[PDB]
RNA sequence: GCUGAAAGCAUCUAAGCACGAAACUUGCCCCGAGAUGAGUUCUCCCUGACCCUUUAAGGGUCCUGAAGGAACGUUGAAGAC
RNA sequence: GAUGUCGGCUCAUCACAUCCUGGGGCUGAAGUAGGUCCCAAGGGUAUGGCUGUUCGCCAUUUAAAGUGGUACGCGAGCUGG
RNA sequence: GUGAAGAGGGAAACAACCCAGACCGCCAGCUAAGGUCCCAAAGUCAUGGUUAAGUGGGAAACGAUGUGGGAAGGCCCAGAC
């Protein structure tokens, strides 16, 4: 509704090719594509994109709002991109990036090596920090969740892979 | 005079080819059953097989409505004490697509020797190719 | 997780959501307030 | 239960 | 990988310098000759048919003789098939020796178990015997109850009962290879294998690995 | 049996049994089902004429 | 859980995407084309004359008897037969 | 005008309201070990002393010694306390 | 009221329920209860709605931004939520 009615202003240097339902957004950072729901009517007008419901579908507006939000993120992705930061806490917890594989020592008896997806690149400023870069918002979030899954922040000391912004609620050890 | 009766030795049968792509499972099956039995002919006789030969192509692309792709369950018992086996529609399509159509049509045909004979005139194929060009099947939009 | 026939909001942060065909109560503040109808 | 109190002290009919 | 057809020669032992006696089964693996190569185009699957040993000329039927003549090999005592593994190619008439198992380490041996004839439930299924004394009447090795009562009203399929025991195909898996002797056409494997002395054996690289 | 045969023959001419019977009644045709089934098998031209009469009455 | 509207926020779900158990389908072992829907591949064998009638997947005569099988005998770590 | 009773022995088969092993949420969950609820029926799941006993108590084990249905499963299968 | 002492059609099968009371014959017609996609006789009939749960095609107190309709009302360009 409100989300769908707002048009997405395509900035200069981004090419939007609409073929049926398949829409492709190409920019300097990369090229992203997806096929929209049949109930969504996407129109490219001037330097903006208008999303409206197609007749004959009950959901209609609901689908249009989703398509609008997705399309907006794609534009942002192919220009500035997205960044996710993870911080390690726990003493002995270290990370290192060798090419596209992230090697993590989370206090296990075996080494943990996580293979990165095609479009995601990573860097370690310090041994306890990982910064992910990419063009796809969904993919970058999935990778961050996978890394966090290995050692989720514990509730007594906060040790584990946590998001940089995430606040971890800590409790006391029973009583006495 | 007495009512006419079809003679099993003089029945004239024709060959047809049907494409199952994007057709509702049950609605397609009823038409197949009618023509296999011969209910569409004026010479219909309940004790004589007066139907037609039907080739079904693209059995793997048949359609079902609702959530029946993942919720329609096919059950069978092997005969051994436990022996109760189950398979969903999607699993059946993956393993043996022809079975889905065959099972539906069999349930709609008369039970007994004559019904089994009628079933033999149905040829179901998973793909788009058949090997019965010599029989010159005629396209049937059903 | 509290599996109950009667699921309801227990505090102001509790939210009612229907995932699949199950009514659930998710709470940001208290993990004890997580509930599933069943 | 049916057939108690003993029958043939166990063999049934006897005689047979 | 493909295997070879051999013959059970018997059992013995190998004393190691350390002082360990290894029970071994001696398998005579003579040269296996390829008689037919199955391909996907003509047969629908990939395999090789092999023959081994020798057969009296007067005992070879004309149908069988013609088959061997097409391959150009002399008649053997039987025919066995082995499924190919895609990266494996063989030609008709090629001879395969026991050297195939030079670096295999573990094998699976298939043979026909010794026949025990009609066996009772005690021997065939390890059923427990009932009391020998204390009043038992003619019921020392009998099966006992075979079902419940009226509700089922029948005996279930697969009920363990007396019948033919043995004389069936059996496979023993993961047997260590002890020695491969190409000169003597011998293969020594640790442990016992199914069959009696003189029986045909099928040796293949272990699948479980 | 007669009804089943009439149904098939009528549908070949593009009408259902139920509507066909109604049309004959409206056209005051009193041929019974035994005879109708016989004509449907032996004289297909005559059966077509019956169907046209039924269709005209229904119109 | 990720992305994400309906519901400018939130939200694992409605569209879309990812994980997840000795259960399920496989992978391992054995039986298995009476699977009457009776399948496939390789090899081997037979290349004669005449009549009759109701004229057809018809009957008969003489010649011929293959590949192979069975039977019989000596038997088996196979077996109640 | 007959459907033989309790317990034992032999041989079982199914349900899941799960005793063990597998997965998970909450914890007044530091760890170890627990409590409670959810998913899960693949396999596994004591021997003796006393008593006709089922049961129970006791001794010593075990990863555990589950709860029920099957004519309170099973005498044209055994026993007969 | 029916069965008993009553057949026929329907309710899958089903004395006692629904429809309906069998003098005999017919390869004629109209209807009742109940039905008309196939098994299996007859509408894949017409028009306007509702449901997404295979609800329909088993079950309560109670729980829930499921969704359709109706009459109010706080509140809102002194810019509401
Ligand atoms: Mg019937
Ligand atoms: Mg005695
Ligand atoms: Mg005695
Ligand atoms: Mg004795
Ligand atoms: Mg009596
Ligand atoms: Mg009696
Ligand atoms: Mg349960
Ligand atoms: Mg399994
Ligand atoms: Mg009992
Ligand atoms: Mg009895
Ligand atoms: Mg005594
Ligand atoms: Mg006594
Ligand atoms: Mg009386
Ligand atoms: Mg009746
Ligand atoms: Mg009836
Ligand atoms: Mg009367
Ligand atoms: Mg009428
Ligand atoms: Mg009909
Ligand atoms: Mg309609
Ligand atoms: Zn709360």
């Amino acid at each position: 509704s409100r989300v769908a009615k707002a048009p997405v202003v395509v900035p200069a240097g981004v090419d939007v090719k609409i073929n049926g339902q398949v829409i492709t957004i190409k920019g300097k950072n990369g090229e992203l594509t997806r096929t929209l729901n049949d109930a969504v009517e996407v129109k490219h007008a001037d330097n903006t994109l208008t999303f409206g419901p197609r007749d004959g579908y009950a959901d209609g507006w609901a689908q249009a709002g989703t398509a609008r939000a997705l399309l907006n993120s794609m534009v942002i992705g192919v220009t500035e991109g997205f960044t996710k930061k993870l911080q390690l806490v726990g003493v002995g917890y270290r990370a290192a990036v060798k090419g596209n594989v992230i090697n993590l020592s989370l206090g296990f008896s075996h080494p943990v090596d996580h293979q990165l997806p095609a479009g995601i690149t990573a860097e370690c400023p310090t041994q306890t920090e990982i910064v992910l870069k990419g063009a796809d918002k969904q993919v970058i979030g999935q990778v961050a969740a996978d890394l966090r899954a290995y050692r989720r922040p514990e509730p007594y000391k906060g040790k584990g892979v946590r998001y940089a912004d995430e606040v971890v609620r800590t409790k006391e050890a029973k009583k006495k | 005079m007495k009512t006419f009766t079809a003679k099993p030795e003089t029945v004239k049968r024709d060959w047809y080819v049907v494409d199952a792509t994007g057709k509702t499972l049950g609605r397609l099956a009823t038409e197949l059953a009618r023509r296999l039995r011969g209910k569409h002919k004026a010479e219909y006789t309940p004790h004589v097989d007066t139907g037609d030969y039907i080739i079904v192509l693209n059995a793997d692309k048949v359609a079902v409505t609702g959530n029946k792709r993942t919720d329609k369950v096919y059950y069978h018992h092997t005969g051994h004490i436990g022996g109760i086996k189950q398979a969903t529609f999607e699993e059946m399509i993956a393993r043996r697509p022809e079975r889905v159509i065959e099972i539906a049509v069999k349930g709609m045909l008369p039970k007994g020797p004559l019904g089994r004979a009628m079933f033999r005139k149905l040829k179901v194929y998973a793909g788009n190719e058949h090997n019965h060009a010599a029989q010159q099947p005629q396209v049937l939009d059903i | 997780m509290k599996v109950r026939a009667s699921v309801k909001k227990l505090c102001r942060n509790c939210k009612i959501v229907k995932r699949d065909g199950v009514i659930r109560v998710i709470c940001s503040a208290e993990p004890k307030h997580k509930q599933r109808q069943g | 239960x049916v057939a108690a109190x003993x029958y043939x002290v166990x063999v049934x009919i006897x005689x047979x | 990988m493909i295997g070879l057809v051999g013959k059970k020669v018997g059992m013995t032992r190998i004393f190691t310098e350390d002082g360990v006696s290894i029970p071994v089964t001696v398998i005579e693996v003579e040269a296996n000759r390829v008689t037919q190569v199955k391909d996907l185009a003509n047969d629908g699957y990939r395999a090789i048919q092999v023959t081994t040993g020798a057969k009296k000329a007067n005992r070879v039927t004309k149908p069988e003789a013609g088959h061997f003549a097409k391959a150009g090999v002399e008649a053997g005592r039987g025919l066995w098939e082995f499924r190919l593994a895609e990266g494996e190619e063989f030609t008709v008439g090629q001879s395969i020796s026991v050297e195939l198992f030079a670096d295999v380490k573990k094998v699976d041996v298939t043979g026909t178990s010794k026949g025990k004839g009609f066996a009772g439930t005690v021997k065939r299924w390890n059923f427990r015997t009932q009391d020998a004394t204390h009043g038992n009447s003619l019921s020392h090795r009998v099966p006992g109850s075979i079902g419940q009562n009226q509700t089922p009203g029948k005996v279930f399929k697969g009920k363990k009962m007396a019948g033919q025991m043995g004389n069936e195909r059996v496979t023993v898996q993961s047997l260590d290879v002890v020695r491969v002797d190409a000169e003597r056409n011998l293969l020594l494997v640790k442990g016992a294998v199914p069959g009696a002395t003189g029986s045909d054996l099928i040796v293949k690289p272990a699948v479980k690995a | 049996l007669w009804i089943a045969r009439i149904n098939a023959a009528a549908r070949q001419n593009g009408i259902s049994y139920s509507k066909f019977i109604n049309g004959l009644k409206k056209a005051s045709v009193e041929i019974d089902r035994k005879i109708l089934a016989d004509i449907a098998v032996f004289d297909k031209v005559a059966f077509t004429a019956l169907v046209e009469k039924a269709k005209a009455a229904l119109a």
